């Protein structure tokens, strides 16, 4: 099998096949055939006694783990426990976001650059704004914020734009969200030995704690992000390997967390640096993203994207890397040895995510600013370690567009209203052109990579299978990065890969048929998005003819995406099978008793054509549901 | 019934009053009597523009129903809206031609049918010139005489030159509304298939000014869309053969706006309430400068 359908990916597995280095891909091969009891989610390791394996198959062998858990238990707790670690990573994620806006300040490193969007949320918040300081605003807001995490009486705050419905049909079910944490700490409690042993409960549970990522924890890192650092509008960029400069200083930001990412953006422009880059004999410093701190400084600054989550090895196979820092989640371990084999500098500047033999320098929140210039100042004497002969960069890169918040979105269809109709600042052209049929309906299209799958080729297959069949695609996080380096984020494919609707949308309001809408917490604007729409319509979100897909996810935090776009009444596509086979009643409930529940369901396909054929059809029989 | 399925009906109750109309001609006249427009180098305008041939007897026009049946495909897309809006204008042509076979005078005063060649070409020289900056389709009923009236002579006032369908032309004589060429109010027809005798204006405006040779139906469509500055108000209840005619103007790159509630597009499909807005917003649709 092919390992990816990206020639500079092929190009750079070349050179290290002959570098004698090992990738993810060499790994998975040594792998091997995987464990089936661990695939099919039939094993057990919660408590000493065990571990417990009962078998994939109901009516043959071994049926209950040693406390007498069956398979749906086991199966269930797995899947939960999955949902709570992704609901942690993005948690985790908004609070440190939220501090960092309580912290800002006029004179400080951390300032208010959008203050109509603090306003806004702050009208969310219920927050006090006219005759105010900026400031003060902003200190109030992100205690409200923070308080959603921690809060143990009374209710949290949710944003305006979640259908009242939803939220009628999620207290009737159970499954209201509480504070973040407790709903993570919820979930670990009953998955303990000897706590619940009923899969539908569990399930229930687990939607739960999927609803404080997606409204809360992923809503407010977004949104507070956007009040620090600027509300992202339509901008150009490049994507792929090519983007790494022999000749110039190449500094490469992988990880999360945008304020590390955002300060060495600041610091690479400080006249000191940039000497100090010269006198190392560089031409200058070119900072180059991966995965979602490159989506955060693309989408708002233009910063070149490198690559995506599997790609991120072979940035370091080029040889031209001379520093790497990372922050947190979906940063592979391995680099800290393949560093080893080239010049390049890991630095690890976390305190949450230490990787052994890389050099950590801990990012100083309190100093963000000269923080970041220390660390990037390594990185830039690194350039004298530089082995030119070592170098191999693919002249393989994407010109693409991006920066579609859902400010940028409303903007852009802005230009489609009549002046003497209006109104200005809304949706309503994207309702209009959704209900008139001229778009079939809206997917949005996430998740990472997956060495099961042939890198990229799902997301690809699915993307232009959707938009040839005009629905308009969204995309976040690494498949938003495997559109870019494939050339969908460009006006010109509306004409080259969009149907005939969507292609005169199109060029009706001047976008792309693809919307970066930035990270993975950046899908909390995706919500943002349809949930206008149901509320400009007058239903729930599970009315509307939209969907969502995962063509190659592999992270907890997709599992716990998925589950909260499920719970908030989208179907989900998954394009790689979750450990849940070997639990009938929860592959029965996932698939089938959602659609119950909540109006939408899990659809797991892993043929990227039949998803989109199957997703076409979900979605007319939604619209012939509707009327429209 | 969404949009498209009330384009796709329009279109069928089209073709169905094209094949009953084109049967009782073939029944009175017989296959080989003479099919024609009065005064026309073009033969019919729509059919000429869509597959190059010429339709000069009745059995011809028989045979041409073909085209509306192939235009009509019953796909939720948006190609084949345009298609089916496309077959319902070549069904009004049809139609239209049937009656003029049939009868000897088939409109009477002040309804005027057919525009011949001349009155095309003389249009032409205040049409790039921009005496005339656009062409408004007025089609259905205002809720009252007077309302529309000052639309009309809103449009009128501005070098507009404004077509009339329905009853709105009984609307305009109450309202004291001084029609012709020379004043630039033109009542086409009562019926609803009328409005072709303003889509061959733009049709033949392609084949005349434009210089594309017949059978070349895109660079038709796209000569109509940035070149002819017309517009359709569709006034009063809208029924699915009126839709289905709306979306042949789409399909000719001209945007509908009505009083009613419709599916909206953007651009191409509006609602406007205000009657007294209805003028400044038809003009911003159409990019029209005064
Ligand atoms: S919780 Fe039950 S099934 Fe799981 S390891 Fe312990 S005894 Fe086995």
């Amino acid at each position: 099998k092919a390992k990816s359908i990206d020639q500079a990916t092929l190009q750079l597995l070349d050179k290290a096949k002959q570098d004698g280095v090992e990738t993810v891909w060499d790994r998975k091969a040594d792998m091997k055939v995987q464990c089936g009891f661990g695939s099919a989610g039939v094993c057990c390791r919660n408590c000493s006694m065990g571990p417990c394996r009962v078998s994939p198959v109901p009516g043959k062998g071994v049926e209950r783990g040693i406390c007498g858990a069956t398979a749906d238990v086991i199966v269930s707790r797995n899947f939960a426990r999955m949902v709570a670690a992704g609901t942690a990573a993005h948690s985790d994620h908004g609070r440190s976001i939220a501090l960092s806006l309580y912290h800002t300040s006029k004179d400080g490193d951390i300032k208010v650059k959008d203050e109509n969007k603090l306003k806004e949320v702050a009208k969310s918040f219920n927050v006090e704004t006219e005759g105010r300081d900026i400031y003060d605003i902003a200190h109030d807001v992100a205690k409200e914020g923070l308080s959603n995490y921690g809060k143990q009486l009374g209710e949290v705050t949710l944003p305006p734009s979640l259908p009242e419905k939803r939220k009628e049909l999620w207290r009737k079910l159970g499954v209201y969200p509480r504070a973040v944490d407790r709903e993570i700490a919820a979930v670990m409690h009953s998955t303990h030995i000897g706590c619940n042993a009923d899969a539908e409960a569990m399930i229930k549970m687990s939607m739960r704690c999927s609803l404080t990522d997606g409204w809360m924890g992923s809503f407010m890192g977004t949104e507070f992000s956007d009040i620090m650092f600027g509300t992202p509008h339509s901008i150009d960029t490049e994507a792929n390997l090519g983007v790494l400069e022999k000749n110039s200083v190449n500094v490469v930001l992988h990880g999360h967390e945008p304020l590390l990412s955002e300060m060495v953006v600041e610091a690479a422009s400080d006249p000191e640096l940039v000497e100090l880059a010269k006198s190392v004999g560089a031409d200058g410093i070119n900072l180059c993203g991966m995965c979602c701190t490159g989506n955060e400084v693309s989408m708002r600054h233009g910063i070149k994207i490198a690559g995506n989550f599997m790609q991120q090895e072979l940035a370091v196979v080029t040889g031209a890397v001379d520093g790497l820092i990372v922050d947190v989640q979906c940063i592979m371990p391995a680099l800290a040895k393949l560093s080893k084999s080239y010049h390049t500098k890991f630095i690890t500047t976390s305190p949450k995510a230490h990787i052994t033999d890389s050099i950590y320098m801990e990012f100083d929140e309190e100093n963000p600013l000269d923080s970041a210039k220390k660390i990037l100042k390594e990185a830039i004497l690194n350039f004298k370690n530089r082995d030119q002969s070592k170098v191999m960069i693919p002249e393989l890169k994407c010109k693409a567009i991006l920066g579609y918040s859902v400010e940028e979105i409303i903007n852009k269809l802005d230009k489609v209203v009549n002046t003497q109709i209006g109104p200005m600042q809304t949706v309503k052209p994207l309702a209009d052109v959704l209900v008139s049929g001229v778009l079939r309906g809206a997917a949005a299209v996430v998740g990472c990579n997956n060495p099961k799958v042939v890198q990229d080729s799902a997301h690809i297959e699915t993307i232009k299978g959707l938009i040839k069949n005009d629905v308009i695609v969204v995309v976040t996080g690494c498949a938003a990065q495997a559109a870019a380096k494939y050339g969908l984020l460009q006006k010109e494919a509306a004409e080259k890969y969009a149907g005939p609707g969507l292609a005169t949308v199109c060029k009706l309001v001047d976008i792309p048929p693809v919307l970066h809408m930035g990270s993975c917490v950046d899908i909390s604007r995706i919500l943002d998005l349809v949930g206008r729409v149901a509320n400009l319509l007058g239903v729930d979100m599970s009315d509307l003819p939209v969907a969502g897909v995962a063509p190659e996810w592999m992270s907890e935090k997709a599992v716990a995406i998925g589950t909260y776009v499920v719970t908030s009444g989208i179907d989900t596509w998954l394009g790689v099978a979750p450990p849940v086979t070997g639990g009938p009643e929860v592959v029965d409930i996932l698939t089938n008793k959602m659609e119950d529940w909540v109006g939408a369901k899990f659809f797991i396909e892993t043929d990227p054509h039949k998803a989109v054929e199957q997703i076409v059809n979900r979605m007319n029989e939604k619209r012939k549901k509707l009327g429209i | 019934m969404n949009l498209f399925q009330t384009v796709f009906t329009g279109s069928k109750q089209a073709l169905a009053a094209a094949e009953g109309i084109v049967k009782q001609a073939v029944d009175e006249k017989g296959r080989d009597y003479k099919v024609a427009f009065p005064d026309t180098a073009y033969s019919l305008p729509v059919i000429f523009a869509a597959t190059g041939k010429k339709i000069t007897n009745v059995g011809e026009l028989e045979g041409a129903l073909d085209i509306v049946r192939s235009l009509i495909v019953e796909e939720e897309m948006l190609d084949k809206l345009l298609n089916s809006g496309l077959a319902t204008a070549v069904a009004a042509e049809i139609i239209e031609a049937a009656k003029y076979v049939l009868s000897d005078a088939p409109y009477a005063e002040p309804c005027v049918g057919f525009i011949s060649d001349p009155i095309i070409r003389s249009l032409g020289v205040p049409l790039v010139t921009g005496d005339i900056p656009g062409v408004a389709v007025i089609l259905g009923e205002c809720p009252d005489s007077e309302t529309a009236a000052k639309i009309i002579k809103d449009y009128q006032s501005k070098g507009l030159l404004t077509c009339l369908v329905g009853k709105v032309i009984d609307q305009a004589i109450e309202g004291k509304v001084k029609m012709g060429l020379d004043l630039r109010v033109i009542p086409l027809g009562y019926d609803v298939t009328s409005v072709i005798h303003v889509v061959t204006i733009a049709i033949r405006a392609a084949l005349i000014f434009g210089g594309i040779k017949g059978g070349q139906l895109n660079d038709i469509l796209k000569y109509t869309a940035e070149r002819v500055p017309a517009f359709v108000n569709a006034f009063g209840p809208l029924s699915e053969l009126v839709v289905s005619a709306g979306a042949g103007a789409i399909a000719l790159g001209f945007p509908v706006l009505t009083d009613q509630v419709v599916p909206e597009v953007p651009t191409l499909l509006l609602t406007q309430k205000d009657y007294d807005k209805m003028v400044k917003t038809s003009l911003e649709a159409r990019n029209i400068k005064i």
